[PDB]
């Protein structure tokens, strides 16, 4: 399992401001919009196996691939 | 640089429809 | 695990258990007799429309042949 | 008035039936040219997937 640092190298990433909707484009109320959140509020502060069953499932060959070649380029580069 | 064209290239009456939208959204 | 799915309409049968005073060979015969309408291509073959039976060899060979079945990735990286 | 009341109705009877077997062939049509049509994702779903392998 990964885990974040302590005392962070890097606070430069400035992701995009949150989205807001009405709670039926989310998960669907309001109720339901909190008790997803606490089921997956358990899986923030780790990076194991299901993230990435969830990450190839989604990338496909096609990501996969893409992404290994930028990795080797990030290393080149380092 | 698409994250600065979606950024940019935002969005831009007399619909029944636009009109309750914009009372909807202003509502939440 | 997508492997493991696709083996009944691939006639990919397990190993069965032949008790005292049977044979191996026969029985799977039996076995693949069983499940014989399960299997897709030749179904197809028999049923089927030009078209249809050149999708479905295509489709079939692109389910079949997955990088778990002997090849790997990490040594090309490294 | 007899004659009127046949008239009528054998042309009505016409026209229904043409209509009918017009929206009859139309189905049809869009029934094949909705197989072709999936036949043709099927084979762009496949060259997409042989490009990522």
């Amino acid at each position: 399992r990964f885990v974040r640092t302590v005392l962070p190298f890097s606070q430069e990433f400035q992701r995009d401001k949150q989205p807001n909707a009405q709670p039926q484009y989310l998960h669907g109320s309001k109720a339901l919009n909190l008790a997803y959140s606490s089921i997956y509020g358990s899986y923030r502060n780790f990076v194991g196996p299901p993230h990435f069953q969830v990450i190839c499932r989604l990338l496909g060959y096609q990501g996969i691939a893409v992404v290994m070649e930028e990795l080797l380029k990030v290393v080149k580069s380092l | 640089k698409g994250i600065q064209l979606r950024k940019v290239e935002e969005q831009r009456e007399n619909d029944v429809a636009t009109i309750l939208s914009r009372r909807i959204a202003v509502e939440y | 695990c997508d492997l493991l799915h696709a083996a009944p309409f691939q006639n990919i049968l397990p190993r069965v258990h032949v008790k005292e005073g049977e044979r191996l060979d026969a029985k799977m015969k039996r076995l693949e007799s069983k499940y014989a309408p399960l299997h897709l291509v030749p179904l197809i073959e028999r049923l089927g429309t030009p078209q249809q039976i050149a999708i479905a060899r295509e489709g079939d060979l692109l389910t079949k042949e997955r990088l778990c079945c002997g090849l790997s990735m990490f040594e090309v990286i490294l | 008035t007899t004659q009127s009341l046949a008239s009528v109705a054998y042309l009505i009877n016409t026209l229904a039936n043409n209509v009918l077997q017009m929206l009859d062939i139309q189905a049809s049509q869009l029934r094949r040219m909705e197989s072709s049509i999936n036949h043709i994702s099927q084979t762009v779903d496949i060259h997409k997937e042989k490009v990522a392998r």
